């Protein structure tokens, strides 16, 4: 019969482990390391570009930072095909949400229904989890500013700041050493550089290796703006922050 | 790997001889059958002191003339209870009467095998056999009284006496010569008190066993801990005579 | 279109995939709860593996299934909120056709069945998953305290505890629950709550969190201070001697 | 019968890898060198057309095909995994897109079709991942020239230039060297062909290369006048003597 | 060898062996045993029935099919309802709706049917019992085995399970006699307990012990058990 | 592991045994054919070999009508052959019948390859161990000769060979079409490409012909057809009467 | 490595489907069957071993008729033999419904060829244990025909599989020498029963049962009927003769 | 436009009486205003001591009688040969008719 | 139909909803209440299709009791009606269609505002400073479109109401038994138990 070939994606381990979530997250520890700080006046999402090339055109390209919504965004770590699938279901459920009640999503909700997406490849079916790791970023008029992270396990957690990715260990405690309640957008985009700078596995770190995004509520309007910084802005902001 | 519904060399299915390995490992359960009603005592085997001892039914209600004690991986057992207790109030609607003993037992055995991966035959949606044992007692004008043992297997037979669960091979061997043909009702109570007492690593009290029994004028009814607790007290004080 | 079965028996009459669902409890952050003769408390310890959490929107381990009654867990947190939802699921379905809110026993047994489903049933795996369950049935002051397992077992307790170091806070509740005296206040049930908790929180004011249900769907959780104000108070009862 | 096979054929490792996408892309650099430039005003897809034998009629097989008539396709790897990716791709883009919206997709989304189906085999139960590379050049008013590559795990990037297949790392080497943002298309064609003679062994003319242009609408292969709005497709498969023409210049 | 070709029942062994198929007659072997036999007038089928302790009944072995038609099982007993079961609803479908009363070589075609479904597909066990069936039709008295392989024959007498070689070779000693016993059942059945015993070792068959069941020209299918086998023993 | 050989999934170098293995067996039947273009026909031949004395001849072929326009010869054992060969004749049917004009050669080719490259990804489904020449002298194309292999791969051809001695047939006729330097036997009548195919076949193996030995298809506008052991004989005769 | 005989549909290294060797083995290892074709019609006959007296004589029937014009017997595994006749009957009353025409006997055969090659491309299903002999008269003569458990099958002058094939085989292929005009259908099945005798002896140890049927334009009008009574005997005695 | 339905006359009697009780029925079989036979029997001995007539539309009368039949050779094999009671008889007929309640055997019994 | 009226004040929102029960010809029930309680500070009333009605209203209750307990939060008295259009939207499409039409009255905590949602069983809705289902527009909106005042108390708006019952009780055919009257606010909903003369 076929029960031969059966990898048997869903099962635990003897230390009651799930195999397959423990496996991808494996692969998860070599992507790309992603970065999210929360401030009082915004998010910072950071991301560096896994591989790259003279040729690779930057301008059109983006294979971590993805609006979901006009209000949340999420950070890639692992499989970009396999991230694009969630996505795409996540900015579903957005729409299906604002159809029913005519209200944007609350992100946690958003987050959670992706993540139980998640956990569902984890249980039945037999299928191989997806290999990927978020980072959100949003807003909504219950709780603010918000910052969580999703795994193949399909557990969520919120954050001040948080890492996927790769060196996350090393990332982690750079963050938590210089993180600071009152901190502003600003300077967290600020402590988020110089963290990827520390920990990335590369030589130097120029723009051309970096995706940059930001939620605020720019005073002067009233409502939340989400921007993803274009290669010449996260080169100049690169130079500011002392990095060039 | 190898099918759920695989042939041993000697003609035996794999997962319900296992199936039958987890059952030794369940409380122990006896029955005991007489012509005043049948009996059925459980070990009640709490894992804690703070566990509440009367939150674990292993003695249940199926109709008002059916009673039925499991053994073995107990949670196995509430959707074989269920279907019994439907296949029960079911007959009654479509006949206008009670079930008898036999066909409610023959209709719970009926799900037993019905368990694979895609066994041509119907559609058996069950991953694995049922991991518990049951007593089924009860009571029916054909066939009066009546004890049986409804196993994983499909198979059921009716006993003058059984018991089943991890002291099952001592307590049977002790049914033996225990029972005979005119037992008294009350006989049949202190006999099963007296043996679950033998084979339970506790000190057998009105906590830690239950008794319950079917008779044609009350039906099924389940001993409250003071009941017992003097049919103990009236078992040591027979044993401590001789 | 999966089936395979994935929950069998093995030679020895055990069903692996169940027995490392306990091991996925084991592995869980400890959860207590113990019934006083007006209340009961549910305590759980908080994790520390990583520290910068944002405590307000991060989900929290005790939920509410009703107003009154709440559930809490060791094991899955991805596997939990599968259970919670269809739990609150039920609990609206049954207000809907009975007309009455669930008893707490109900909602465990409901609980428990789906466990013991997923454990027969191809092409899944069980829940790695254990609850304690507690609250007051409709109209009733009589505290209720359960807990299920993967197994799909179930039963009540005066007092119980699961997940990592359980054994050890097991043995703190069964030398220190009295059935007679049960904690006869609010304030006292809550102390032996910490109690038993700080046997293996390891002094953790911000590792501990306490949700307290009374009768007629009252249920609120504490806040760090009034917790951190039990945890000082029984650090005295040590020193103190 | 029936499928029994609903489980994943492809799973995590240990060591995070996800094998059958590992050995889908060896795949892949076994295959034939193929490669694809952008020029400011056009892009171009190049590949050899490694006749398996000198009986066999190579005109008969396309490894460069149109999809949309503002893009085409090239690839590296298992040319049957390729054709049958090209009819889903011609599908799709009308299905999900013509169909819908009355004009054909952009470039970025078509390809991201494309990827969402590799991507499927990578995790869909019963199947194997694609055992190709592929590079997409298109067209389309809002996004101008591009071009893509999609991997056998579903991922894509744009690209200024690039290769793939057998001699992809010196050709890309190759392509660094040469290409610069002012490179109009006929420098670009000039390029692809330069590049494409160091990964061929034998002959090399328009009859054993296969090359496409995405460039300028030719109202001429149009079919019909009458419609101001519709001025021709973009997409220009060159003809052998077009070919032997430029080698003449190399 | 063997352990690689016997885990499911869609593999031939190298020798075009079936080993889950031949697992599954073994289970038949372990049963009781039980005969079977007919004259030109009737068809008798004689079980030893087993029981589990002295505190058990003795398991029944026999299930009427319909008026003309019944049988007796050795193996697994829920394959046994399974299969009878079937028969029953094939013998009422002849009679209602063609007002026909099934004929015993038709029946034997649809077990043999049903059974090699289950040895052919992945997902299914082959069935796991034996059964005798005699009846009585439009061409008189009959009596077929039927094996888990789906090979179902048709014979003057036989018997199945434990020892049941015994009373085997007794019949195919007897044959001339007993196939002879037309107008009178009490021999026939008398004929059927001889061949019986010619299987016994353990102990001799009792009255709760004992089953045997009847069919003929002007006999419905009838069983008995008990007090009703008392004027055998 | 070890498993990347019994299903059709890549191995470690990327390659899929399953496909290579059913190639394997396409020889199975030690059987070789070759097919010609000609000016205005396309002719198919086929070495016939009956061995038992107890079949029945006239039943043994590798050859089949798909349509009234195509010709399907088989290298590979017979019930794959067969199962090939019911596939692209209901195939070829519902195409007239959905679209209005018969299916050409190639379109059914793609087809049958298509539905190859499936097995090819697929699990539950193994690949056929045959090579399908397809042959027709198509309303558009002309004279056509299209082959395709159980790794779902197909192209159009000039003149193609398979078989156990498939690479020195194909020699053969390489050598001949570089001295003649057309595409094509220059023959107005089918009789005379029969006649160069079978010669060549010869030539390369080495090897004598008697009529019940070979199996010869023609295809010609709108119409395929295979000849008899006569009109085969006759066939013979004249190339004798050459050497 | 190896392994490639555990499961069906699998090609070993040479290119061979195991499985369905093993299956003729389980053929190799059954009764004797044959089948002679003569000048307008086929007679088919097999060896019944008589494992015992309790088998009732003549009783036990092996041919098997499809339609009213086909005749069908094999050796292997019985049971499988049946499954194989039964899609047969449906094949054939589905053709006729249709087309009207009882269906021909080369139509009839590629119905079981297409049905039992359907049975070596999966691993879900076991290829068939029997091979078959079939025929029948139709619009166009009579044909012979025999199934293999690879789905292989040709048309036949005569034809034997089971226990003791070779010596059948032996005894038709003289057949068809000594008789390059034709048998008759009269002929064929006196022919027939001595093949059967002859080919017994790879299997002299048990005593066995006669059975011949036969589809002759003259002699059945084209109907597929079984010898018996003294048409039967008569072919038994000219076998019991030349025997010895 | 087809009509499922039609009427074959007829008229039956049920009395009861201490210990025995009679079900009569004539024996004319009409439609419209022919005769369709004048003996088809229309009461049934069903076994179990029970007898059985389900009359007004023929087709129906006679699909129901059959499938009680059935019902009872049924309960046998399923209770050990219990005896079917009149009362459960009655109890198993009132499930029989109101299975097809939204496309009704178009008659009235008695038994 | 039955009487379903509706008027958002200053600070709060009410609804008037007939008691009568009928059945033919006979009234079975002259103390029905109309009305679900969809969240502490959402207040729906409804009428229509004999069963449809209750089933439709117990049914929207139990998805949002649901929705509360599973965010721990209320939805906004807006959010709540876009759920209920569009079920009555979805259902005017299918098989059997609920036959049923509702107010939803509701204090929005947020944005400290009352709001009154009118909504047909073809899943049309409108929010407005009063309405009414069936009849009862006809004879009560002249009198609100005259009287009706933004910053109407809510005693004022229970006198405008009263005015409005006392016409339909003059001009109307049908005898509704009376109205029962809920007030919904930043405090909840509560019951004017006095209204059988206020």
């Amino acid at each position: 019969g076929s029960r031969r070939y059966d990898s048997r994606t869903t099962i635990f381990s003897p230390e009651g482990r799930l195999y397959q979530v423990e496996y991808a997250l494996e692969s998860i520890s070599h992507a790309g390391t992603a970065i999210g700080i929360m401030a009082s006046d915004g998010i910072v999402l950071a991301a560096e570009r896994k591989v790259t090339s003279t040729l690779l055109e930057q301008d059109t390209s983006t294979e971590k930072l993805y609006k979901l919504n006009d209000k949340i965004a999420v950070a890639v770590a692992g499989l970009t095909a396999d991230a694009e699938i969630l996505i795409n279901t996540a900015r579903i459920h957005a729409q299906n949400y604002l159809k029913t009640y005519n209200e944007d999503i609350p992100v946690e909700i958003l987050v959670r229904r992706l993540s139980d997406i998640k956990q569902g490849y984890t249980q039945h079916g037999g299928l191989r989890p997806f290999g990927v790791s978020f980072i959100y970023a949003g807003y909504d008029d219950r709780y603010g500013y918000q910052l969580y992270t999703s795994n193949p396990s399909g557990n969520y957690t919120g954050w001040k700041a948080i890492s996927v990715g790769a060196n996350t260990s090393a990332a982690q405690t750079l963050l938590q050493m210089d993180y600071k309640d009152d901190m502003k957008v600003d300077d967290a985009i600020e402590l988020a550089l110089k963290t990827l700078s520390k920990t990335t596995d590369s030589s130097a770190l120029t723009y051309d290796r970096l995706e940059f995004a930001t939620i605020r509520k720019g005073a002067n309007d009233g409502e939340v703006y989400q921007k993803i910084f274009k290669p010449q802005e996260i080169k100049d902001i690169l130079v500011k922050t002392g990095i060039t | 790997d190898r099918g759920v519904s695989t042939f041993s060399p000697e003609g035996r299915l794999f997962q319900v001889e296992y199936s039958l390995e987890a059952i030794k490992l369940g409380s122990t359960a006896i029955g005991i059958a007489t012509k005043e009603g049948v009996v059925l005592g459980v070990e009640k085997r709490a894992t804690s002191p703070l566990l509440e001892s009367d939150s674990i039914e292993k003695i249940v209600e199926i109709d008002r003339h059916i009673g039925c004690a499991m053994s073995g991986l107990t949670a196995d057992a509430r959707s074989m209870i269920e279907h019994a207790r439907t296949a029960a109030v079911t007959h009654n609607l479509y006949y206008d009467e009670d079930i008898n003993v036999e066909s409610l037992t023959q209709s719970v055995c009926d799900l037993a095998l019905r368990f694979g991966e895609g066994a041509s035959g119907e559609e058996r949606l069950m991953s694995r056999p049922f991991g518990v044992a049951l007593l089924i007692a009860g009571h029916d004008a054909d066939d009066g009284y009546q004890l049986f043992h409804a196993e994983p297997s499909g198979t059921f037979y009716r006993y003058n006496a059984k018991a089943i669960g991890s002291g099952s091979e001592g307590a049977q061997a002790e049914l033996l010569n225990e029972w005979h043909s005119s037992l008294t009702l009350k006989e049949a109570e202190l006999l099963v008190l007296k043996i679950l007492k033998q084979v339970m690593e506790e000190k057998l009290d009105e906590n830690n066993a239950q008794l319950s029994c079917i008779t044609k004028q009350d039906g099924f009814k389940i001993y409250d801990n003071e009941k017992t607790a003097e049919l103990i007290k009236e078992l040591k004080e027979k044993e401590a005579a001789e | 279109g999966y089936d395979r079965a994935l929950s069998i028996f093995s030679p020895d009459g055990h069903i692996f995939q169940v027995e490392y669902a306990l091991e996925a409890v084991k592995r869980g952050t400890c959860a207590v709860g113990v019934k006083g003769k007006n209340c009961v408390v549910l305590g759980c310890e908080r994790r520390s593996t990583l520290k910068l959490q944002d405590t307000r929107i991060t989900p929290s381990k005790v939920s509410k299934i009703d107003s009154h009654v709440v559930l809490s867990f060791s094991g899955l947190n991805a596997d939990s909120r599968i259970l919670i939802e269809k739990a609150r699921v039920e609990a609206q379905s049954h207000r809907l056709t009975l007309e009455d809110p669930v008893t707490v026993e109900y909602l465990t047994r409901y609980v428990a069945g789906v466990q013991q489903r997923y454990t027969q049933s191809g092409g899944v795996r069980p829940f790695g998953v254990s609850t304690l369950i507690a609250g007051f049935d409709p109209r009733d002051d009589e505290p209720k305290l359960y807990q299920t397992e993967p197994s799909g077992i179930y039963s009540s307790w005066s007092a119980q505890t699961i997940g990592r170091n359980s054994k050890t806070v097991r043995e703190f509740l069964e030398k220190n629950y009295d059935r007679k005296e049960p904690p006869a206040t609010v304030e006292e049930c809550v102390k032996l709550t910490v109690r038993s908790l700080l046997e293996v929180v390891q002094t953790g004011a911000k590792n501990i969190e306490i949700t307290v249900v009374k009768p007629d769907s009252d249920i609120v959780a504490l806040s760090s201070e009034e917790i951190n104000q039990y945890v000082t108070q029984i650090e005295q009862e040590k020193q103190e001697q | 019968m029936t499928d029994r096979y609903s489980f994943s054929l492809t799973t995590f490792s240990p060591s995070g890898k996800l094998g059958q996408i590992d050995y889908a892309l060896t795949a892949v650099k076994q295959g034939v060198t193929s490669l694809g430039i952008k020029a400011t005003n056009g892009v171009v897809i190049a590949t050899e057309k490694k006749s398996s034998s000198p009986l066999a009629m190579s005109e008969t097989l396309s490894k460069v095909s149109l999809l949309t008539p503002d893009i085409g396709a090239v690839y590296s790897g298992m040319g049957p995994d390729y054709r049958v990716l090209v009819d889903k791709s011609r599908k799709v883009a009308h299905t999900s897109y013509k169909r819908i919206y009355g004009e054909y997709p952009p470039t970025k989304l078509l390809v991201s079709e494309v990827a969402k189906i590799m991507q499927e085999a990578t995790q869909s139960g019963g199947v194997r991942p694609f055992g190709v590379s592929l590079l997409i050049a298109g067209h389309d008013e809002f996004n101008g020239f591009s071009l893509y590559q999609v991997d056998p795990s579903g991922s894509y990037f744009p690209w200024k230039a690039t290769a793939i297949g057998k001699g992809s790392v010196a050709a890309k080497t190759f392509l660094e060297k040469r290409w610069n943002d002012e490179l109009e298309l006929e420098d670009a064609i000039h390029i692809a062909l330069l590049t494409l003679k160091e990964s061929v062994e034998g002959e090399f003319n328009g009859d054993t290369i296969e090359l496409a242009i995405i460039g300028d609408e030719n109202p001429d292969l149009l079919g019909y006048t009458g419609i101001p709005t519709d001025k021709g497709p973009r997409f220009r498969k060159l003809t052998s003597q077009e070919i032997n023409d430029r080698l003449e210049a190399l | 060898f063997r352990n690689n070709y016997d885990g499911d029942t869609v593999t031939f062994s190298p020798t075009g062996r079936l080993f889950q198929v031949e697992y599954a007659l073994e289970a038949i072997k372990q049963g009781s045993v039980t005969v079977g036999l007919r004259s030109n007038t009737h068809a008798v089928l004689v079980a030893l029935k087993r029981n589990a302790d002295e505190l058990s009944s003795y398991q029944k072995k026999i299930i009427k099919c319909d008026e003309h038609m019944g049988l007796s099982l050795a193996g697994l007993a829920p394959d046994a309802r399974v299969l009878s079961n079937y028969l029953r609803q094939q013998c009422n479908y002849s009679s209602l709706v063609f007002n026909r009363k099934l004929a015993v070589e038709r029946a034997g075609h649809l077990l043999c049917d049903k059974a090699q479904k289950n040895t052919q597909s992945y997902g299914g066990r082959p069935y796991g019992v034996g059964l005798l069936i005699i009846g009585y039709d439009k061409s008189g008295a009959h009596l077929l085995e039927f094996q888990p392989s789906g090979n179902v024959t048709e014979l003057y007498g036989t018997a199945i399970g434990a020892r049941s070689q015994g009373a085997k070779t007794y019949l195919e000693r007897t044959l001339d006699t007993f196939i002879k016993i037309d107008g009178n059942p009490d021999e026939l059945i008398k004929a059927g307990v001889e061949a019986i015993s010619q299987s016994l070792r353990d102990e001799s068959l009792t009255v709760d012990n004992l089953s045997i069941a009847i069919v003929g020209k002007d006999t419905p299918f009838t069983i008995y058990d008990g007090e009703a086998v008392a004027k055998y023993i | 592991a070890g498993y990347d050989r019994h299903i059709t999934i890549f191995s470690p170098e990327g390659r899929l045994y399953q496909v290579e293995y059913a190639f394997k067996a396409t020889n199975q039947t030690n059987i070789n054919s070759l097919a010609v273009r000609g000016k205005d026909c396309t002719v198919v031949i086929s070495q016939k070999k009956v061995p038992d004395k107890l079949l029945d001849p006239t039943t043994v072929s590798y050859i089949f009508c798909i349509s009234r326009t195509i010709g399907m010869v088989v290298n590979g054992p017979i019930p794959d052959a067969r199962n090939a060969a019911l596939r692209a004749k209901a195939e070829a049917a519902e195409f007239r019948y959905k679209y209005g004009y018969d299916m050409p050669c190639d379109v059914l080719a793609k087809r049958m390859a298509n539905l190859s490259q499936i097995y090819t990804q697929r699990a539950y489904m193994r690949p056929l161990g045959v090579i399908l020449t397809f042959v027709s002298v198509d309303e558009e194309l002309g004279p056509s000769i299209y082959k395709t292999d159980p790794a779902g791969y197909y192209v159009g051809y000039k003149a193609t060979a398979t078989g156990p001695k498939q690479q020195e047939i194909t020699t053969n006729l390489e050598n001949h079409f570089k001295k003649s330097k057309i595409d094509h036997i220059n023959e107005e009548s089918w009789e005379k490409v029969v006649e160069f195919a079978i010669t060549h076949m010869i030539d390369a193996l080495g090897t004598e012909f008697s009529k019940n030995d070979l199996e010869v298809g023609v295809a010609t506008k709108d119409k395929f057809f295979t000849l008899s052991a006569e009109n085969i004989e006759e066939r013979l005769v004249a190339i004798a009467e050459q050497d | 490595g190896t392994g490639y005989d555990l499961s069906n549909s699998v090609f070993s290294p040479d290119g061979r489907n195991f499985q369905v060797e093993y299956a003729v083995k389980a053929v190799e290892n059954g009764t004797t069957s044959i089948g002679i074709k003569c000048n307008d019609g086929v007679v088919f006959a097999v060896e019944k071993l008589i494992t015992s007296k309790l088998l009732v004589p003549q009783k036990n029937v092996k041919i098997q008729v499809v339609d009213r014009h086909i005749g069908c017997v094999y050796s292997g595994l019985i049971p499988d033999g049946r499954h194989l006749v039964n899609r047969g009957r449906e094949e054939a009353a589905s053709f006729k419904k249709l087309y009207k025409t009882p269906i021909p006997i080369p139509a009839f055969a590629d119905r079981l060829g297409q049905y039992v090659q359907a049975h070596t491309l999966y691993n879900s299903v076991r290829p068939f244990g029997v091979s078959t002999i079939f025929g029948g008269v139709d619009k166009n003569g009579a044909h012979l025909y025999m199934l293999e458990p690879s789905g292989s099958y040709w048309g036949y002058k005569g034809a034997a599989t089971g226990k003791g094939r070779q010596s059948a085989k032996a005894e038709l292929e003289k057949l068809v020498d000594h008789h390059p005009e034709g048998l008759s259908a009269r002929e064929a099945v006196k022919q027939a029963a001595k093949i059967i005798y002859l080919a017994h002896e790879d299997n002299k140890e048990k005593d066995f049962e006669l059975e011949i049927s036969w589809c002759s334009l003259s002699e059945t009008n084209g109907l597929h009927k079984f010898v018996k009574g003294d048409l039967l005997q008569e072919a038994i005695d000219f076998a019991q003769k030349e025997i010895n | 436009q087809f009509n499922p339905y039609g009427d074959n006359g007829g008229t039956i009697l049920g009395i009861a009486g201490e210990d025995f009780a009679v079900l009569a029925g004539d024996t004319r079989n009409i439609t419209d205003y022919s005769i369709n036979s004048r003996y088809e029997p229309k009461v049934f001995d069903c076994g179990d001591n029970i007898v059985m007539s389900a009359n007004g539309f023929a087709a129906d009368g006679d699909a129901l009688v059959k499938r009680f039949k059935n019902s009872v050779k049924w309960y046998h094999f399923d209770h050990n040969d219990k005896k079917l009671s009149i009362n459960s008889a009655a109890r198993n007929i009132q499930h029989l008719l109101y299975g097809k309640r939204f496309f009704p055997y178009y008659v009235h019994t008695i038994i | 139909m039955d009487i379903i009226l509706g008027i958002r004040v200053q600070d709060s929102v009410i609804l008037a909803s007939s008691k009568a029960v009928t059945r033919g010809i006979s009234v079975l029930k002259d103390s029905d209440d109309k009305t679900r309680q969809l969240s502490p500070h959402t207040l729906m009333s409804f009428a229509g299709e004999a069963g449809d009605t209750v089933q439709f209203a117990e049914y929207i209750q139990a998805n949002i009791q649901l929705y509360s307990i599973r965010e721990d939060y209320e939805l906004s008295p807006q959010a709540v009606s876009s759920f209920v259009r569009q079920e009555l939207a979805k259902s005017i499409r299918s098989r059997r269609p609920y036959q049923v039409n509702v107010l939803i009255g509701g204090y929005d905590k947020k944005k400290n505002k009352p709001e009154l949602y009118q909504i047909d069983y073809l899943g049309t809705k409108v929010e407005l400073p009063y309405g009414a289902h069936g009849y009862s527009g006809f004879y009560t909106f002249s009198l609100l479109d005259h009287h009706y005042r933004p910053d109407m108390t809510t005693e004022e708006g229970l006198d405008l109401l009263k005015l409005c019952v006392q016409e339909l009780e003059k001009r109307m055919p049908m005898d509704f038994k009376g109205v029962i009257v809920k007030i919904v606010d930043k405090d909840g909903i509560r019951q004017v138990d006095d209204f059988q003369a206020q």
